[PDB]
């Protein structure tokens, strides 16, 4: 039969929420926040919009030789991931990692694999035998 | 008079889209429910391990040692870019100065991977989101 009565007192009501956006939301990219690395780094008054692109290319070379060698002394030594001590053979025993970590070495002045002439001292004239009397 | 041959028409040019209103920016700076690792050298580690060696693996140990050792010579690349700022005279650094940084640092072999090859896989980046 008859239903309930609403109250008849005003107001008491819930305020309706705030629409949302209609723009559906996007991934997060790092490079957007590499721009402030630069910035929080501090390196110059302004980071142009490319620098970090064209850094992110530079950082995926910078270690790509590191992780191929530290990878091969992995599957040499037979271990299902990198360690550490993967990389303390890869860095010490190639110098082209050894250029890449930290302090540039000179690239001139390298050792080569076949044996060299050895450069001998300019020998002064041998002493002949002394005109006796 | 319709005896005339038609004349050849062009291909019908598209419509332009209307102008799609701009909404209120949702606020994602200094957000705590996130599912990106704090953004560093971590993205590369894993992409050219699984590239190269897609049979291996690294541990936490290995990654954070990788992201130290590219940090020791980013810093170096950064010094060498200012630099050459200053040498040019300018207040900002340049999307070639940081090449040339680069460069100067990484003799024979190590430009040509992450200089010459560096600068033409920037179409891929300008390419893909």
């Amino acid at each position: 039969g008859p239903g309930m009565s609403g109250r008849g007192k005003q107001g008491g009501k819930a305020r309706a929420k705030a629409k949302t956006r209609s723009s559906r939301a996007g991934l997060q990219f790092p490079v957007g926040r590499v721009h402030r690395l630069l910035r929080k780094g501090n390196y110059s008054e302004r980071v142009g919009a490319g620098a970090p692109v064209y850094l992110a290319a530079v950082l995926e070379y910078l270690t790509a030789e590191i992780l191929e060698l530290a990878g091969n002394a992995a599957r040499d030594n037979k271990k299902t991931r990198i360690i550490p001590r993967h990389l303390q053979l890869a860095i010490r025993n190639d110098e082209e990692l050894n250029k890449l970590l930290g302090r540039v070495t000179i690239a001139q002045g390298g050792v080569l694999p076949n044996i060299q002439a050895v450069l001998l001292p300019k020998k002064t004239e041998s002493h002949h035998k002394a005109k006796g009397k | 008079g319709p005896g005339m041959p038609e004349p050849a028409k062009s291909a019908p040019a598209p419509k332009k889209g209307s102008k799609k209103a701009v909404t209120k920016a949702q606020k994602k700076d200094g957000k705590k429910r996130k599912r990106s690792r704090k953004e560093s050298y971590s993205i590369y580690v894993y992409k050219v391990l699984k590239q190269v060696h897609p049979d291996t693996g690294i541990s936490s140990k290995a990654m954070g040692i990788m992201n130290s050792f590219v940090n020791d010579i980013f810093e170096r690349i950064a010094g060498e870019a200012s630099r050459l700022a200053h040498y040019n005279k300018r207040s900002t650094i340049t999307s070639r100065e940081i090449q040339t940084a680069v460069r100067l640092l990484l003799p024979g072999e190590l430009a040509k991977h992450a200089v010459s090859e560096g600068t033409k896989a920037v179409t891929k980046y300008t390419s893909a989101k």
